């Protein structure tokens, strides 16, 4: 029954990404080399290369990397997705945010 | 034997043609004290006009 | 080696200006 | 500075004499050497200002790294670019005819440091 | 032999001193630690002192 | 074909080919301070592969030198009895066959990574060979251009605004 | 092991084995690690005995090399690696502390 259940789950819950990856998502993917596996990365703040303030930069870094929240779960990224693909939003097609796994 | 072989033809008349001095075409990553050599090369290439 | 712009004599430009108006180099 | 004992006077004389090695040896010049127009004092100060500006960017990153290997790697990565630019400057200054040419070369080197050097350093430090 | 070239960029050695767990021997007036140094040859003909 | 295509000391036909003489001459015009730790690693792997290779080349050439020395003596095989003439002719001919072998370029993955890499190490090596070894770079530039490599340092560069630093041998555009 | 307590490293027990496993075989830090095993024999399990053993390591490092008063109190990283050699009082202190940590019972 494992095969039948897996086939049903795949057929029911699989849709194509239906969208082009945004600039922010691509930049996050290119910076995912900075993610460290099995041990947390020590994030050091240098105002001349990172800008902003130490608290704001550390909050953004925690949101991007430590929290594990995906780029498509960010509000501004979601707004960009719903804006740059409004043509597909029309004619009754719903955009998929998180790619299927 | 049975493929492309680079040619060995070169410029064999112009004096000091292969004493190439530093420029943006050589990236200036040479031996530090070769700057003197460059000057010499420069002078030589002004002697043969 | 590069000639510095202030020490650069535009001999190529001098010859170019002396070319006829209907010239292949001017077309280039 | 006049009033002092024998030992203090001897120590002051020693400290003064250890700094006049440049003065004593300036008379002994060689005829066969290849002379060049030196980099002017203002250009020296501008180049040192550019270097200090570079050190301003790298300071928090290197002082927040607890491994000597990482700091040495950062030093080596920047030093290759700086050494290429230094070689270009040395060639173009040794082959200089007047002070105008030396100033041009020094200005080009300083502009390279202030324009591309800071960008390269920032990219390296972001990598670290 | 050759010359003392107009400019040399010198890497400051790191970790030569461990007296108080500091690996930066040098610091400029701005307070920023120094990794590099600029050495200039002002006089191109004078001898170098022993 | 082979099960060891991953090996750095291996190569296929269309890899960059450098003879041992060219490789040693190229080594004679480089500095380790100007190379990143990855470039130094490439050069060290090439060093060990090449030390074994230069050790082995006379062994490769020995059968041919033996045959040629035998054919110079005549059509008589005086084994254990013509050894003196055979090995005098060998000490003459084996250097000639080894000359042909050592002047023969051989392809290698390390050769194609050291020269054709697009990072700063590759540019440094290419420019150093271009300036200090003009003839080696002439041959190497011809080979690289023939192999669809497009680098500014090549003499055959149609996109350049500066004239070539050497004679451009004829080739098919 | 001229400075340690046992004639041979096998009498040290599991602590000396862990000290050997900590550093490469040519690293003289192992002996210092062994001294840690000596300092935390009847002290590791006692909550104040562990602090006493760490103080013993600090005193040992101060006695082997010339040290300054704050020098061993401002060490950023107390972790050790295989190629850590007892060239400094900080390295001696770190090796001794690592030996103390590995002293069961």
């Amino acid at each position: 029954t494992y095969y039948s259940t897996n086939k049903e789950a795949l057929i029911q819950n699989f849709e194509p990404l239906n969208r082009k990856f945004t600039e922010e998502e691509v930049e996050q993917f290119l910076r995912n080399e900075g993610r460290s596996q099995e041990e947390k990365r020590n994030w050091i703040y240098n105002p001349h290369i990172h800008g902003s303030t130490e608290g704001e930069w550390k909050a953004d870094i925690h949101e991007k990397f430590d929290s594990g929240k995906a780029p498509w779960e960010r509000e501004h990224v979601k707004a960009k997705i719903l804006e740059t693909n409004k043509a597909k939003i029309d004619a009754g097609e719903e955009i998929q945010l998180k790619p299927f796994k | 034997l049975f493929d492309f072989n680079p040619s060995s033809i070169k410029f064999e008349k112009y004096p000091f043609y292969y004493w190439i001095n530093s420029s943006q075409l050589t990236e200036f990553n040479q031996y530090r004290k070769f700057v003197i050599r460059d000057s010499i090369i420069y002078s030589l290439n002004n002697y043969i006009i | 080696e590069m000639i510095l712009p202030h020490n650069n004599r535009q001999l190529a430009r001098q010859y170019f200006d002396s070319l006829p108006e209907n010239d292949i180099n001017r077309k280039y | 500075v006049e009033e002092m004992d024998t030992i203090q006077k001897m120590n002051y004389e020693a400290t003064v004499n250890m700094g006049r090695q440049d003065l004593i040896t300036r008379e002994y010049t060689f005829y066969s050497d290849y002379e060049f127009i030196p980099i002017q004092e203002d250009r020296k100060q501008q180049m040192e200002d550019a270097l200090n500006n570079l050190h301003k960017i790298i300071h928090p990153t290197v002082t927040q790294l607890k491994k000597k290997a990482n700091v040495q790697e950062i030093q080596d990565r920047v030093f290759r670019k700086l050494q290429g630019w230094e070689g270009e400057l040395n060639t173009c200054v040794f082959s200089a005819k007047n002070v105008r040419d030396s100033n041009f070369c020094a200005d080009r080197f300083t502009n390279r440091i202030n324009t591309e050097g800071v960008e390269f350093v920032k990219q390296i430090l972001r990598e670290y | 032999p050759g010359e003392v070239l107009p400019l040399r960029i010198i890497k400051y050695p790191l970790g030569l001193e461990t007296i108080h767990n500091n690996i930066f021997e040098n610091t400029n007036n701005e307070g920023n630690v120094e990794l590099f140094r600029l050495r200039f040859n002002s006089n191109s003909s004078k001898m170098q002192h022993k | 074909m082979d099960n060891n295509y991953h090996f750095w000391g291996n190569g296929d036909r269309q890899d960059v080919s450098l003879s041992y003489e060219d490789y040693y001459s190229i080594l004679d015009c480089l500095l380790d301070e100007k190379l990143s730790p990855q470039g130094l690693m490439k050069f060290k792997n090439l060093h060990e592969v090449s030390m074994y290779g230069v050790s082995y080349v006379p062994l490769y050439c020995f059968p041919v030198a033996y045959g040629i020395s035998h054919m110079l003596t005549g059509k008589v095989r005086r084994g254990h009895s013509g050894y003196r003439n055979l090995f005098s002719l060998m000490s003459v001919v084996l250097p000639f066959t080894c000359w042909y072998a050592y002047t023969t370029p051989i392809p290698r993955r390390l050769y194609t990574e050291i020269i054709c890499s697009n990072n700063a190490d590759g540019a440094y090596v290419r420019n150093r060979i271009k300036q200090q070894k003009p003839g080696i770079w002439r041959k190497l530039s011809q080979q690289l251009y023939n192999k669809n490599f497009r680098f500014p340092e090549l003499n055959q560069d149609l996109t350049a605004t500066e004239f070539p630093l050497d004679y451009v041998a004829p080739h098919k555009f | 092991m001229a400075q340690t307590a046992h004639q041979n490293r096998y009498q040290g027990g599991l602590c000396y084995a862990q000290c050997n496993e900590l550093f490469s075989f040519w690293n003289p830090s192992i002996q210092q690690c062994w001294k840690g095993c000596d300092f935390g024999v009847g002290r590791v399990n006692d909550p104040e005995g562990r602090i006493e053993a760490q103080q013993m390591c600090k005193r040992w490092a101060a006695e082997l090399y010339w040290t300054y008063k704050g020098e061993l109190d401002t060490i950023k990283d107390l972790r050790v690696h295989a190629d850590m050699y007892p060239t400094t009082p900080q390295n001696v202190y770190r090796a001794c502390l690592a030996g103390v940590r590995r002293q069961k019972f």
